[PDB]
């Protein structure tokens, strides 16, 4: 249901880079630790109290941090390792995670990686992402470090920043160029908005060319985008983006397309 | 409550 | 009441013992120390910032909890004092003011009468939500010497001992300040103990030090013209202010001893 | 008691 797609669709260079996931364990794993959390409903009521009463003084992604709460999920540790077809102890030197959340999400990828790198917005995501040991940069800092990353992690970030077109080519200048990969998540159909505090939003300084009518042609429409900034589709999936759920509904899932680019 | 991505 | 206003002008620079305003605890100052000490006799409210805090301490910065809640607003000078401070008569006007790590912008709304356009900048996320709602014009921090244009006043009160480049603030200041008539107003609490406020009661030490060497309140005011001198600046006056704060369940009012300096472009 | 919100 969330893992397939009409292959015809797909542009034919796609096809043969496109890989297939499944509902495997790990996903069960943060499905079924989701019902559960839901379950409790004593968190839930604290939970949909404390971010009722502050949500005009803090952004909703603020709020979640603040209580660690809302946790999202986008790929297993298998799928992680299928899509960019690595071992389940492959290892090298530097992840840079922009916008990583709460962390949940990087989490996952961290094993694979020496140093850890993470930016935010969120000033409470940042003391999540510090709670799991990531040097937290700056978002106009990580560009300057004088150090490149071999892996640049995108996950769910253009459709929530001012100026996505400018983080595509400053992920493919500091991006290590001989084996660096870059992985980016985006929300099908594409939706960007840039969050304010108060739920309110503004519409981003930077428009990506990203068209379709469904899936497959909003994807056929990314790697002429990424051509621009300097990269080329390697691999990409389709996934759930899946985040932990309210009282009302035990999870909550967005139609993700991951992908993996490497520099051309 | 909302999904945690808007 | 004395203590908080009175220094030792004999253990002054003889250059600042001329340039030495003697400021006094004024109508303005007690309008902010009477509402300090009624919102601390609100234990209602009292018991829900000590709620709050208690709560989010470990998952924000206490200044971000402070902007959250509204509470903690302080005080350094009265419109008065400010007046009184920059050679300016009550219904002095300019074009723009720039507040540098304003805060929840009560010590803006002192200035801002005296403006057409504010503008501030902040680290904490819910302070920029309270500059906001002041209708300030929130810039980057590494905007505001970027937009090109020059601020008639730039305010930088008690932002010294707070940031990680303070010389390089410094100098920033110096750049984007309009050279013809722009005074700026300085803040720094004495004795100088710098750190980066950073989440959870934690901190860091500032990327850069500044050279205020001296041993009372007077002796550090004594090395502060060459620190201003470094970046291009003169002290035109100064003064002694009590650096108040609204209190809790336990006091009325929290205070510290500020050295407040209006400067211009040498 | 509470800090000094400066510190
Ligand atoms: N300009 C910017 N720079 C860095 N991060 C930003 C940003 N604009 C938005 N973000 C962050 O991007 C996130 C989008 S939600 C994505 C969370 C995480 N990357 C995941 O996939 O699970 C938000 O948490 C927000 O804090
Ligand atoms: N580098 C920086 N740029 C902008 N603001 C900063 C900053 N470093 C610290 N700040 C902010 O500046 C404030 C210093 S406390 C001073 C607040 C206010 N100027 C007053 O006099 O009361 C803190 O609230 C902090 O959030």
């Amino acid at each position: 249901q969330w893992y397939v797609c009409n292959r015809e669709k797909l542009c034919e260079s796609l096809q043969a880079v496109f890989v297939q996931s499944y509902l495997d364990q790990g996903t069960q794993i943060f499905l079924n630790n989701s019902i559960e959390k839901s379950g409790w409903a004593a968190i839930q009521a604290y939970h949909s109290a404390v971010s009722s009463a502050f949500s005009l003084a803090m952004s909703r992604t603020s709020i979640n941090g603040l209580l660690g709460r809302g946790s999202m999920f986008v790929f297993s540790p298998d799928q992680f390792q299928r899509l960019l077809k690595i071992n389940p102890d492959w290892k090298t030197h530097r992840l840079l995670d922009l916008g990583a959340g709460d962390g949940e999400v990087t989490k996952i990828m961290s094993p694979h990686f020496e140093e850890i790198y993470a930016t935010e917005l969120s000033e409470t995501m940042i003391w999540q992402l510090q709670k799991k040991k990531y040097r937290v940069l700056g978002i106009n800092e990580w560009q300057n470090t004088g150090f490149q990353y071999d892996v640049i992690s995108c996950l769910n970030l253009l459709d929530r920043c001012d100026q996505p077109l400018t983080l595509l080519k400053d992920i493919r200048s500091v991006l290590e160029p001989t084996r660096g990969r870059v992985i980016l998540a985006l929300v099908l159909p594409f939706h960007p908005y840039v969050e304010n505090v108060g739920g309110k939003w503004e519409k981003p300084s930077e428009i990506l060319e990203i068209k379709g009518q469904n899936w497959e042609e909003q994807v056929n429409s990314l790697p002429e985008v990424f051509r621009k900034a300097g990269f080329v589709i390697e691999a990409f999936t389709r996934l759930p983006y899946l985040c932990e759920g309210d009282m009302y509904n035990d999870y909550y899932v967005l139609d993700d397309a991951v992908f993996v680019l490497k520099p051309v | 409550h909302g999904h945690s991505h808007g």
